[PDB]
Order: structure tokens, then sequence, then C-alpha cells
């Protein structure tokens, strides 16, 4: 039978004196009932009586109740009264309370739809807070020890008392953990002594609760906290792993064949599977509290996640996808490492510079592939006021990687305003540039001495960074800067400054051109002006781009509208995703797959979410959405293994990419470094067409050429490096296809009809 | 299943074809070695056609069964 008839909810309609009451009755357990009446819920403890009645606990008072069903009446007897309806707290009790309620949810006993998730989130939060509270195992120890005053040797009891007294006296303090091991040690020592003849049996029997407590907390309060939620996820898998690898009928038949001696087990499986969606909501909430702000995974969590992500049945996709996120999420930097290393290098060089090691440290900061732009903008003074120049030189030297930098100079004004001037050029692009950078505080020193700090074709590039460390709000900051740039036109009338870059201290970049155009840029916002080349965004030459705002401003989503003449309108619209992966060069010891896979998959999932939101909220009818991921760090790996990795990464979400009309993808990876380009065509989610090319720089010019690996050269063999796109996307591509077959395009039928009528008339 | 799909399927089954194709796709061998491997690959491609044609016919035969007509209704 299908799993939508074994339902746990009943609608009951009772009319009393002309007033119809529509009530819903479901259960949180075999004996715990939930009744919705007049929009409000009441929980009742109901026990079945052998005489056909019920024992109810409703408002603290007990009731013994009976029902008699008539032709058109419900006669409810409570005590000795009749109603005829017409037919049309201590922190360790909380742990058990909320855990039992959550387990009941996992077993299919859920609250009604209008009331579900109103209480479960609180049960999860209270379970987390209780489990993380250090005083919980002390209360469990007190409860097991108080109920056994005797039958325990005084030695182990005194040792346990001392250790728990210490732990109690060290509650909520660094360097404090529950002494489970010391209790285990004294009990195991007494067991090792092994006193005979009723010292043995009584000791081994009457200490089992303490052994169980230390076993539960063998890994500490945090380990126990994680273990409980892991047990709940194991309860989820216990049921759901039986409904995979086939159809519902196969599962039910196999369960009947495995459990011949009991059919209640099969019914339990079906019942708990019926409410899998509510189970999935709780599973998502449970996963969030297990592997959230803790980027690490053990060899036990990984097994649960690996099994959970393999629930290929679509009804559990919500829990699989989030689990996949965790597997990629817990391999990221925590910003403490970069902050400490970069800040130590920047501050330690200031006391006296030129010791022949701080130079190499600054050089390492400049020449590293890992982004440090989340730490650099905060070096305004920090205490020292020289670090200004040390920051100003590094950031530019870190950002201007495609430029030939030939001179750097430090200058100061007669204030606390340090400036660094730079002179650089482009070897084989746009055939001498100059620029400089200054930092200020909070706003005012920027505008107060704007014309003075400027004194370093519009070849000059001017960058400014201001200490406003609060609240990523693009509109407020852009208006604050734009109001000044709309009045002061020194950038045009002084000597000519191509662009003014406003860096808000993680960094927010607002580029302005106060020379001819309105001082705003929605397209290159949040990008470095020096690394604006390292996005492959200038390839959209035949599109008018509209940038799509989003949270977490590391992803860049654009909607390009194909350029057309003043006649025919735009029909080709395309969403383009451009993201950069920042990390240091990898050392391959058969352990370089995790970095590429996790970073690419994270950016892919974020891209799909933003594409879904952007696409569904508009109506432009895009056809070929495209994703480009730039893998900055060098990796030593055979391209065939990178093909396997991207094949898995893309195929596991091919169904979503098909639903979102994502048809092409490009992945650039630096091998050993020589870049390779993976060109992926991803149509309906059964097959992924991967073509591999290398970038060939062995030419007499700055031109780069694609070269394939012999097998399946494909269309890009001999294609240059960087070409625009556009197509006709419908209506002037189907007309041709139809004319090629000797027939007209279908939407030409009405016009001929009209024209034929004219001849008829 | 045109000839090219039969060859694509051969690419992942036939050990001889796999050996030759993995060798030809290996860089920095020589010109003459690549030419010899290419000619041997062409010979295997045209040689193996009947067996993989039979296999593809079986593959298409598998989806014409009454089980599918039952599942679809």
């Amino acid at each position: 039978l299908p799993a939508h008839t074994l339902l746990n909810t009943v609608d009951v309609e009772l009319i009393y004196e002309g007033v119809k009451y529509v009530l819903k009755v479901t259960r949180q357990s075999p004996n715990s009932y939930v009744v919705i009446m007049n929009g409000s819920c009441v929980e009742v403890d109901v026990h079945r009586l052998s005489d056909g009645g019920l024992l109810l606990s409703y408002d603290g008072s007990s009731y013994t109740t009976y029902m008699k069903e008539e032709v058109d009446r419900y006669r409810i007897t409570i005590g000795n009264k009749t109603c005829v309806f017409e037919k049309e707290e201590k922190l360790h009790r909380v742990f058990h309370y909320v855990l039992d309620n959550l387990v009941n949810v996992m077993n299919g006993y859920c609250l009604p739809d209008p009331f579900f998730s109103s209480k479960v989130k609180d049960w999860v939060e209270r379970l987390m807070k209780t489990l993380r509270d250090p005083s919980l195992p002390l209360l469990e120890l007190q409860d097991i020890m108080t109920s056994v005053s005797g039958r325990i040797p005084p030695n182990v009891e005194k040792s346990i008392k001392k250790e728990m007294a210490q732990y109690a006296s060290n509650i909520t303090s660094v360097l404090c953990q529950f002494p489970s091991q010391q209790i285990a040690n004294i009990l195991d020592s007494h067991a090792a002594t092994l006193n005979r003849k009723s010292e043995r049996e009584v000791f081994f029997m009457n200490t089992q609760s303490i052994v169980q407590l230390v076993q539960r907390y063998r890994s500490g309060i945090r380990g126990h906290m994680k273990a409980v939620v892991m047990d709940l996820l194991r309860q989820y898998l216990r049921v759901e792993t039986q409904f995979q690898n086939g159809h519902y009928d196969k599962c039910v038949f196999a369960l009947r064949e495995e459990n011949k001696s009991d059919m209640n087990t099969v019914l339990n499986y079906i019942f708990s599977h019926a409410q899998v969606t509510k189970k999935n909501l709780l599973v998502t909430m449970l996963i969030d509290q297990l592997c959230g702000r803790d980027p690490t995974l053990t060899d036990e969590l990984l097994n649960i996640l690996t099994e959970l992500t393999q629930l290929s049945k679509t009804t559990n996709a919500k829990v699989a996808l989030r689990a996949r996120q965790v597997l990629i999420a817990s391999h990221l930097p925590s910003y403490e490492l970069r902050h400490n290393q970069v800040e130590s290098i920047f501050l330690s060089a200031i006391d006296m510079y030129g010791h022949q090691f701080c130079i190499e440290n600054l050089q390492k900061l400049i020449l590293s592939e890992t982004s440090i732009f989340d730490v650099l903008p905060n070096f305004f003074y920090h205490s020292n006021q020289v670090v200004r120049m040390a920051a100003l030189e590094v950031y530019v030297r870190r950002a201007y990687i495609a430029y030939e930098l030939n001179s750097v100079q430090h200058r100061q004004l007669k204030d606390n305003t340090c400036v660094v001037e730079f002179q650089f050029m482009l070897p084989t692009s746009h055939p001498q540039r100059m620029g400089g950078m200054v930092s200020f505080r909070t706003f005012e020193d920027f505008v107060r001495i704007f014309d003075e700090v400027m004194g370093c074709e519009p070849i000059h590039i001017l960058n400014v960074a201001i200490k406003t460390d609060c609240d990523i709000e693009d509109d407020r900051l852009a208006a604050m800067f734009r109001e000044f740039t709309q009045q002061n036109k020194a950038t045009l009338v002084d000597h000519g400054i191509r662009r003014l870059t406003f860096l808000v201290a993680f960094p927010k970049f607002f580029t302005f051109r106060a020379r001819d155009k309105f001082e705003e840029d929605r397209i290159y916002r949040h990008l470095e002006p020096a690394l604006a080349f390292q996005l492959e965004l200038n390839r959209m030459r035949n599109f008018d781009l509209t940038a799509i705002p989003c949270a977490n401003h590391k992803m860049h989503l654009y909607l390009g509208a194909a350029k057309v003449e003043v006649g025919t309108e735009v029909t080709d619209y395309r969403f383009f995703v451009r993201a950069i992966i920042r990390h240091s060069d990898l050392v391959t010891k058969e352990a370089s797959f995790e970095y590429l896979q996790n970073e690419g998959e994270r950016l892919l999932l974020e891209a799909m979410d933003e594409l879904e939101v952007a696409f569904n909220n508009t109506n432009v009818r895009t056809d070929c959405n495209h994703i480009f991921l730039n893998f900055v760090p060098t990796v030593i790996m055979d391209p065939s293994k990178i093909e396997e990795s991207v094949r898995s990464m893309v195929m596991r979400y091919g169904s979503r990419l098909w639903k979102l009309r994502v048809l092409q993808a490009e992945l650039k990876i630096n091998i050993r470094a020589i870049p390779i380009r993976l060109f992926l065509t991803n149509e309906s989610g059964y097959y992924l067409d991967i073509s591999l090319y290398k970038e060939v720089t062995d030419s007499r010019t700055a031109q780069i050429m694609f070269q394939a690996y012999g097998d399946k050269q494909g269309p890009l063999h001999g294609m240059l490096i960087n070409t625009p796109y556009v197509t006709k996307d419908l209506l002037q591509s189907k007309r041709f296809q139809a004319q090629s077959l000797g027939t007209t395009y279908i939407y030409d039928i009405p016009e001929m009809f009209r024209q034929s009528l004219i001849k008829l008339w | 299943f045109r000839r090219k799909d039969l060859v694509k399927t051969m690419r992942r089954v036939d050990p001889v074809y796999i050996h030759l194709a993995e060798r030809l796709g290996t860089p920095e061998l020589s010109t003459a070695e690549r030419k010899e491997l290419e000619n041997k690959l062409k010979e295997r491609e045209e040689f193996l056609i009947p067996i993989y044609h039979q296999v593809a016919v079986q593959f298409a035969d598998l989806h014409d069964t009454p089980g599918r007509m039952q599942e679809k209704g």
C-alpha cells in the first residue's frame, strides 16, 4: 500500500448547540496526543484502558472518559457528566525532554503542519545549549551517585567526589574538562586489584552507571554534544537507507521478506518514511548545529555524511545537498591564520627595517597566490603609524601583478598622511602609467587634504582607503564617496587621473571615473582595479551588462543583454557567473583533490542559488547560462584526474544545472605553471562533454592559442584565447532550420492565413 | 548507435583499443610511434564493428520488454 494512507492525523468535526468545532488530532508519541481546537494546540497524555475508555491528563487533572457512537450523535462521558455532540529546570531533565521529542520527530511522530517547526527549532536549540553547558555531566553524576549511597567501595567514591568537586569548582573556565578519564582510572584500578568474594560482584555491578556516564562523556562535553546529534542522524539513515536502490514496492516487499516474523517492523518503516519531509527539516536543523562554525570533520562524522549524501531519491535532496555543503565547507581558512601571520609581518618590520628577514617576509606576502586583501585594508596605523607605508607598498605590489612596476617611492605630508607613489607600465598591452595610494581615518582627512595627496592622457591611477569598519552597506558608502567626487574634479583638471578607487575596510571596492561619465560603476564594484583583468569579464564585448547584487560579495553575477541595432530588440539574454579561487600553491602528495573540488563545488552551489533567485525574479528568457571558475593556485595533477574530479562535481548537480539553463562552463587550472582550460558542455543530466585544452604561449606575439590533447580536438582547437559570444537564440534560427527542410516556421502560419484571406476576398 | 557511438563504447571496453588509444594520446613519444598506433587503432575500429553492433542490438532489445510497458501503464 502507498505511504500516504498510513496517516497520523485525523480531522474531527463536532457540532455543539449549533456551533461547529473543527479539530485536528495527531500524536507526538503512541501515548502523547496533540489536539488543535480553535486554532490553539493542547498536549494531552492519553493511556488506553482495557474497558474501551481513555485515561487523559489535560490540565494537570486526570480524567477517565468514554465515547458512544450513535446514528447521528457522539456521546462523550467524562466522569459522571455527559456532552452530546451532533454529527453533520535543572538542565538535565531538559536534555531528556527535548531529546525524546526530537527522537519522536525522527520516528515520524510530528506536530500538525500549521504548528510543526514552531517548537522543533526550540528543541534543537535547547538541546545544543544544554549539551554545551559544562555542568550537565555533574548533574548526571550526582543523580547516579545519590541513588546509590552504598554498595560502592569508599575509595572510588571518594576519588570521584574529589574529581567532580574540582570540576564543579572550575565551571566555565579555560583549561577545564569533565574528568571522565580520572573516574575511569580509579574504577579500573580497583577492578585491576580485583577483590574476591562479594567485593567483586557488588563493585562490578553497582558502578555500571558511572561507567556509562564516563563512556558518554569519554570525549568531553563537546564530544558528547556532537555525538548526540550524530546519533539522531544515524536514526535518520537507519530508516532512509532501506528506501534507496529501488522503487517503493521493492522496499516494502524486501522488508516483508526480511522480517517474516513481525509485520510491525515494516509498518514502522513505512510510517516513518511517510513524514520524511518533516524529518528532513529537522535533519537540516540538526546538521547546522553539528558542523557549523567548526571547520573540521572526524572519521565518524564523515561516514554519516558520506552515507547521507548518497540518498539519490529526490525526496531527501534537501538533506543530501546540505550534507554535501558540510563536506566542502569544513576545509576553509578561518581568517585567524592570515590575520596573525600578515599582521605579525607588518608590525614586526616597523621597529627597525632592514634586518634581512622582514624584507623576505614582505616579498612572500607580495609574491603569494593567497589573497591577503581581507587583512591588508585594516593597516591604517594599528599603533605605529609607519605601517601605513608598509601597507601602501604591499597592497599595490600585491594587486598589480599584470603590470611591470619599475619605481616605488614613499612620501609624507606635514601631517599624519603617508602616501606611496608608483611608476609602472604595460609591456604588451595598450601601448607608461603612474599612480599612488593614501590612507585616511573615518572620512574627513580624505576631503580635507584631497588636493595635496594628489600631488604625486589620463595615465594616473589613484587609490584611497578609509577606515569605516562597519556594516557592508554599498549604497551608504557609495553615496558618501560619490558626494565628494561629484564636486571635486581635480582628477580631470589637475593632470588627468583615469580612475579613483575607494577601498572600504572584507574589502569593498567602489571605482569612480569623475572625468566624463556619472561617478558610479555597478559592473566593476567589489573588484580590485589592478585585478579587474583576472575575471574574464571583458569578454562580454557584445553584451550590455547589468550587475546583480547579492550577499557575500565574493561571487559576481551579471545579466548580459545582447547588443542589437536600433531596430530589432534584444532576444538573447544570458546570466554569467565569474568567481575567483584564492589560495597558495599546492604540494601534491595525493591530497590536492580536496582543495579544487571543495572550492569549485562551493562556488558552483552559490552560483546556482544566485542564478535561481535572479532568473525566477525576472522574465528575460535566457538560453545558455555560463559559469567560469579561475583556479589561481598551481597544482601538480594529471589532467585526466582533473577531468574525473570535475565530472563528478558537475554530474552530481547536472539536474539543477539543466533546470537553471546552465549549458556551458569553463575551468582554468594552472598545472605544475602552464594553464589548461576545461571546456564543459552540460546538457540534460545524463552526460557531460568535457574537452581539454592547454594554453600555448609559444608564439612570436602576445597571442595565446588553444591546443588540444589529440583526442577529440573539438571546436576550440585553433581558437585564439578570448572571444565574445552572442546568438539569435530564437526566431531567426528556427526559420532557417525550417526553410532547410522545405517548410515554413510554425509561427508563420497566422500571417499566411491573413494573406490568404486577402486573396480569398 | 552509429559507427561513432560504437567506437565511443569500444573506447571504454576493449583492452586492445584502450591500450592503443592511451598510448597514442600520450605526449612526447615520437612521430612514427603515433602513426603506427593510429593505423592500428583504425584497424581495430573497423575490425570490431560486428560484435559491438550485436551488443548494441541487445541493448536496444532490453528496453522493449513487457516490464517497461507495465511500469508505464
